[PDB]
């Protein structure tokens, strides 16, 4: 588990069996389970502006309970 | 009520006096679905020509710029009833100056609604989608086989008004918005005005491929307009209804006052044989007893076909239009560097909208008609 | 041998700087905004006005970012790289 690529973020590789030749590291499979996926746009469209929006609503929530907490007082 | 006993809770719910003599309020202030706290400290006797004002940080921030003005109404205002009402309806204008700090959208119908309505749509129609979910651009093809774009500026209420709806063609569209209505619906309504266009695109296609389209250069959609060229150094000009696009279009010709004669007497004579069955082209080359150029670009590529005057082809828009009524010369000119030109010479005498006078290059007689 | 207050974040201060807004290379630029963070992620933006009334008025902002921000940093053409434990986020005053 680690950054191979170089973009920040990790990502996990996965070492399959020896059987396939005596040679370290053959047969790899580097993924992140998102986007970035290697081995041996309607759908990409719409999850940052919603992930935006999460965090919009997020903080809005957050301002309200601060909101509350000064009525309360 | 008219004594502040009642109206003064009337119209500040949120003021609680804190002492027994009414000298110290507290509480908070009410606009625009937003409360803001405020202690507000009265001497002894009820004067507001002496009195503190305190406040939330908040509000101190939506009352810079207007310090003067809240400090002169404490010393002209009769009683604190009327104080409250000015600021608050001063809270009202502050905010609504700065309307750029609002529009956050409702967790409950706005997200999980709009991705409901898209997936009724379909997912190959959205090509556009902003992280504050506030713009969408939407996609449709004709019949044809075009695409034809849509933007939406959607509000914290999508469904309640209307969304800022901006689109290429060139008529206004009218969308019929209720709040039963959505996006299928108003999609529905682009692919009508479309489909009832689609001859008119059809129209501008057919020239924009077979003809060399001249002053539109990569057109929008909403240009009903077209400078073609056909020989060289000599154009027609042509607006097109949208509704009667076949119907015969408003048109004119520039080029040399010699060669443009015989186009418009030929044209008089056969505009009875113009017949809205036909296409635009099919029309126009049967009318004027022609066929186009298909961009003759390779072989004239540095022919020096600019004013002539400043030397450029595009001056902010412009393009050389006004010739020479001559053979040795046919220099083309701008308007605006031959009338600069012209407007100086002794020789050069102005009619209405005319100025005579003579050919730089040549020293003929050349007349530009502003 | 005085000491005056401007704002008052309500939350505590992490990181203060300045920045060059409508940058319309030289080391010292002379920077038309005021920068503030907060922890829970109030920020602070400043700026002269002299807009309609003819004189110059302060023209405060204050924003409400996600997370706790754990710290930031100005980039050249009023940009502010700032950090939350989930994302590095990026700011845009221009
Ligand atoms: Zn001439
Ligand atoms: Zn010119």
């Amino acid at each position: 588990i680690d950054d191979f690529i170089g973009s920040g973020t990790e990502q996990v590789l996965l070492l399959f069996k020896d059987s396939l030749n005596s040679d370290c590291l053959t047969s790899f499979k580097i993924t992140d389970l998102g986007k970035i996926n290697y081995s041996s746009e309607n759908r990409y469209l719409v999850v940052p502006p919603l992930e935006t929006g999460l965090k919009v609503c997020f903080s809005s929530f957050r301002e309200l309970r601060q909101h509350l907490l000064l009525k309360e007082k | 009520m008219a004594v502040t006993e009642a109206s003064l809770l009337r119209q500040c719910p949120l003021l609680l006096p804190q002492n027994r003599s009414k000298t110290v309020y507290e509480g908070f202030i009410s606009a625009q679905g937003r409360d803001f706290h405020l202690r507000i400290v009265l001497p002894e006797d009820l004067q507001l020509k002496n009195a503190r004002l305190l406040c939330s940080w908040q509000l101190r921030t939506i009352l810079s710029g207007y310090h003067r003005i809240v400090q002169q109404r404490m010393q002209h205002s009769p009683d604190l009833m009327s104080f409250m009402m000015e600021l608050k309806m001063l809270l009202e204008v502050a905010l609504k100056n700065r309307q750029e700090l609002y529009a956050l959208p409702p967790p409950p119908q706005f997200y999980s609604s709009l991705i409901e309505e898209i997936g009724t749509l379909g997912w190959d129609k959205l090509v556009y989608a902003d992280t504050c979910f506030s713009t969408i651009k939407l996609k449709a093809e004709d019949a044809s086989g075009r695409e034809h774009l849509i933007t939406l500026k959607l509000k914290a209420k999508y469904p309640a008004e209307s969304p800022d709806y901006f689109v290429d063609f060139p008529v206004p569209f009218c969308a019929s918005w209720t709040p039963q209505s959505s996006l299928i619906s108003i999609y529905s309504q682009f692919l009508a005005a479309i489909e009832s266009l689609k001859a008119f695109w059809d129209v501008m296609d057919e020239i924009d491929e077979k003809t060399w389209v001249l002053e539109p250069e990569k057109p929008p959609r909403s240009a009903t307009a077209r400078r073609i060229a056909l020989g060289n150094n000599v154009s027609i000009n042509i607006e097109v209804d949208p509704r009667h696009p076949t119907m015969l279009p408003e048109c004119f010709f520039l080029g040399a006052d010699h060669v443009v004669k015989p186009l418009g007497i030929k044209l008089s004579r056969n505009i009875h044989l113009w017949d809205p069955e036909n296409s635009v082209l099919q029309n126009l080359k049967d009318v004027l007893e022609i066929d186009f150029p298909a961009r003759a670009i390779l072989e004239k590529s540095d022919f020096t076909m600019d004013c002539g005057i400043c030397y450029a082809y595009q001056l902010d828009g412009t393009i050389p239009d006004q010739v020479c009524d001559n053979s040795q010369c046919g220099q083309p000119f701008h308007q605006i560097c031959l009338y600069e030109w012209l407007r100086g010479l002794l020789t050069s005498r102005q009619s209405f909208n005319i100025i005579f006078g003579e050919c730089p290059y040549c020293s003929k007689p050349i007349t530009l008609k502003m | 041998t005085l000491v005056k207050i401007l704002h008052h974040l309500e939350e505590p201060v992490i990181f203060i700087g300045a920045l060059k807004t409508e940058p319309q290379p030289d080391e010292d630029v002379h920077c038309d905004c005021l920068v503030a963070f907060g922890h829970h992620g109030r920020m602070l933006a400043i700026k002269a006005s002299w807009d309609e009334s003819g004189k110059l008025v302060p023209e405060l902002r204050e924003y409400c970012l996600p997370g706790p921000v754990l710290c930031a940093a100005c980039g050249g053409g009023g940009r502010v790289y700032h950090s939350t434990p989930s994302d590095l986020c990026v700011v845009d005053l221009s």
